[PDB]
DNA sequence: TCAATATCCACCTGCAGATTCTACCAAAAGTGTATTTGGAAACTGCTCCATCAAAAGGCATGTTCAGCTGAATTCAGCTGAACATGCCTTTTGATGGAGCAGTTTCCAAATACACTTTTGGTAGAATCTGCAGGTGGATATTGAT
DNA sequence: ATCAATATCCACCTGCAGATTCTACCAAAAGTGTATTTGGAAACTGCTCCATCAAAAGGCATGTTCAGCTGAATTCAGCTGAACATGCCTTTTGATGGAGCAGTTTCCAAATACACTTTTGGTAGAATCTGCAGGTGGATATTGA
């Protein structure tokens, strides 16, 4: 037969096609799954972490550090509005709180 | 024996290459990242099927992951996504 | 095993006042220790509860970091790091 | 005639301290046993994976921490900077604990 | 076209604690939100349970399981009692 | 020849529940008694409202329970109020209740 | 020639309110708001009566929810007197903001 | 436009909540809340319309919407 | 306390809008048979949880002391309630008509299935390094005077 | 302002506890061919939903008075932070025995399919009914003198 391209491949992601396309089924979400729903749900995952590990590694880097932890996710996150708004109920493992300390506290 | 389980490790690494060649991640770090891969995909994947239920329609297509898409994600964070996804898809079935 | 007994005390006062810096709390009344053992009293028993609920469904003895993280996800706390 | 931080001083240093940083606050051992007490308590014969008494320490921490932070505002919007019980039972009645 | 609700069982059950009471029709909405929305609940924390689980099917004891977690403790308890009796019954006619 | 619900002794549809459980995506196959256990909690919790607010109805001197009565039922009980204390009984009004120090002298 | 003191017909509206159950904002206006703003979303719209009359019970709900926890946040600061101040604190501690 | 909700209104919701005494300040900050609050429910609600492709947002919409928001309402299906 | 102005609370009274009530049909909800399969037993391989021992020092515990809070008062400037007015925007009902949810079929495209080969992942090895933890030496802050 | 006492900050080391990169099966994607099923889709059709009037109150927008509520300013008892001495007990490191998860295989009670066979629950009209809402009449509750 033909040579074996991946969905992934075929959609120019990095993230499993096949694999999400697995779960939405044997996830009992809906009874039917589109072939494109696997495709456009990786992409956004794809995009999405894309989006955060950007942010982290750069907070890795303004601390001298080559590798990213979970501090670095957590001033990314909690830095960026929006992604701060998206995990505004989900806490991080390891990851403190942000440098803040109100006004009236400071010596005067 | 011990049975084998499955992960999203790979691609988040992939990806972080992809962004920032020189950095790597912890372990933890990725103990992380995938729960939030995992725990977005519920989302969508949930308010994707909800929607799909309150139209009486047994199919999920990429119509409702985008939907679904535009209700979870805030501001550009959603157009991004979006962007994203359709563009991925049609290049998909575009052959 | 021996008898376990008043270990909410092991929340030193030294811990409790830790935390509140961390909370970015510069004075600390002299009460807020025992109010504060008291709120962390139920906020621990509220997850056990509902993570050895996930257990004894499983007819498991053990209390496995899955069943926490279901526990705090359904008491909407969502903890990422264990999740996997 | 010895050194003396005027109070006030070593908290803000305390503050700027832990902010920084992301260890875990309470000790390991005295808040593995308030588990196990508090889970005996429901059920008998219990066993903790080492993983799950990590996953509650740092839930709660994360939860007094972030109780805290509400706890300082209501101090605050009293004209105080003392946190006192009133505070904490306003922030959790707002934050809709129990009201 | 059909457009089901809970509406004549809310009013059936309602005769048996007060025969003598009716229900505004604004109130029979209210009533079936609510069985809707607790139904929604049950099932979907009884949908997980499998899942963690990783069991094909949602059983009764999903369901109990599923009540305990959801229901106030003494509400919990009764409701438990209900549903173990009203299947126990069920069962051996 | 006899349905569920009654054969269950239960007031609720059965048959429904069941239909319901399958058909809302929630598992592959569902046992058999968790249609009727469903059933029976939800009839339960629903009977449990009615008497409260039916209640609440005899002390305003009225036959009909209106929404005010269900929402005076559900506030004033802990166990339901802590259930639904993120829902919102349209037109059920708020629970009389003034901070004292609001009040006169 | 009667007078009554300040504060005292505000409590009596109070009791009046809390017992009573009708809608408190006129229906013209907000029906009048909610289509103004569902324009900024999709255009040439149509809206069940009942939807409106949904929107403007959860509404007023949430609201007078909010009213409560603003006036337990003005009664912390040992005021009487609720002020943008109690409205922010409530609404950020909600994590609305 | 928002302007429609008037003082007095905004005056007997807050009594409702068991308010005595009003800041001036008060109305401008409530109306502000109110359009956010509309603006995000609105929003999802014709989301969910648009989604079924019509072009009438119905009661339904507002509650999935309002749902979504954990401002569950009970009495217009669900 | 006495006296007066409004409020509130009752017991009725009587339509009017809703509500029970009185009949009938497709869509479900039982039945009877046949088929298929999930997950309970039993057993056993093996991870890893509970324990115990010991040594070391990071910290929790108590105590002294006094800076500077929080809690009281007092005071009056002026923000916001109670009101009497003046008039216009909202409430209430009918139309009348157009847009349009909701069906109703057709059926071409899109999914689900059965299972057969093909590989991408995942689980340990083998191979590597970012940086934790130390150490000094500037630099920067505080707090006394 | 000026030191003098500490605490903070930054860069320089470098072995190893963890993170990368290898390697090697096999669980589950991808391929194919072959039955369903889905849900757009061109017409159609009774609701619902805007529009338009079109008056009538209410109900809201104003401008007044002044009651009393919120800050501002001043005080000061003593609570709570800082610094220290003392030595308890949490940490660290390891090693072991089994309690129990987990991975495999059997299959029997139980759930799913299907085909029909009856029974219901929803949908329209059909007969009441419960309060809402208006009406005195009688104490209440406020508030001024
Ligand atoms: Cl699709
Ligand atoms: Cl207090
Ligand atoms: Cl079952
Ligand atoms: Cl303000
Ligand atoms: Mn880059
Ligand atoms: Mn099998
Ligand atoms: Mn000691
Ligand atoms: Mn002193
Ligand atoms: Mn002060
Ligand atoms: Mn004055
Ligand atoms: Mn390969
Ligand atoms: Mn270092
Ligand atoms: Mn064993
Ligand atoms: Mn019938
Ligand atoms: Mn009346």
């Amino acid at each position: 037969r033909a040579k074996a391209k991946t969905r992934s491949s075929r959609a120019g992601l990095q993230f499993p096609v096949g694999r999400v396309h697995r779960l939405l089924r044997k996830g009992n979400y809906s009874e039917r799954v589109g072939a494109g729903a696997p495709v456009y749900l990786a992409a956004v995952l794809e995009y999405l972490t894309a989006e955060i590990l950007e942010l982290a590694g750069n907070a890795a880097r303004d601390n001298k550090k080559t590798r990213i932890i979970p501090r670095h996710l957590q001033l990314a996150i909690r830095n960026d509005e929006e992604l701060n708004k998206l995990l505004g109920r989900v806490t991080i493992a390891q990851g403190g709180v942000l440098p803040n300390i109100q006004a009236v506290l400071l010596p005067k | 024996k011990r049975s084998r389980k499955e992960s999203y490790s790979i691609y988040v690494y992939k990806v972080l290459k992809q962004v920032h060649p020189d950095t790597g991640i912890s372990s933890k770090a990725m103990g992380i990242m995938n729960s939030f891969v995992n725990d977005i995909f519920e989302r969508i994947a949930g308010e994707a099927s909800r929607l799909a239920h309150y139209n009486k329609r047994s199919t999920i297509t990429s119509r409702e992951i985008q939907t679904a898409v535009r209700l979870l994600l805030p501001g550009e964070l959603a157009k991004h996504a979006v962007s994203e996804g359709t563009k991925a898809v049609t290049k998909y079935t575009s052959a | 095993r021996k008898v376990l007994r008043d270990n909410i005390q092991g929340i030193t006062k030294p811990a409790i006042r830790r935390l509140a810096r961390r909370g970015g709390v510069k004075r600390i009344s002299g009460l807020i220790y025992e109010e504060t053992r008291g709120v962390l009293q139920v906020f621990l028993e509220n997850v056990i509860r509902d993570a050895v609920t996930y257990t004894e469904h499983a007819k498991r003895k053990t209390v496995t970091a899955m069943d926490v993280v279901y526990a705090l996800k359904r008491q909407g706390r969502t903890l990422y790091g264990f999740g996997g | 005639k010895p050194h003396r931080y005027r109070p006030g001083t070593v908290a803000l240093r305390e503050i700027r301290r832990y902010q920084k940083s992301t260890e875990l606050l309470i000790r390991k051992l005295p808040f593995q046993r308030l588990v196990r007490e508090i889970a005996q308590d429901f059920k008998t014969d219990l066993r903790f994976q080492s993983s799950a008494v990590m996953a509650l320490q740092e839930a709660c921490e994360a939860y007094l921490v972030g109780l805290f932070e509400d706890t300082n505002l209501c101090a605050i919007h009293a004209k105080r900077v003392t946190i006192m019980p009133k505070d904490i039972q306003l922030a959790r009645r707002i934050r809709g604990e129990r009201a």
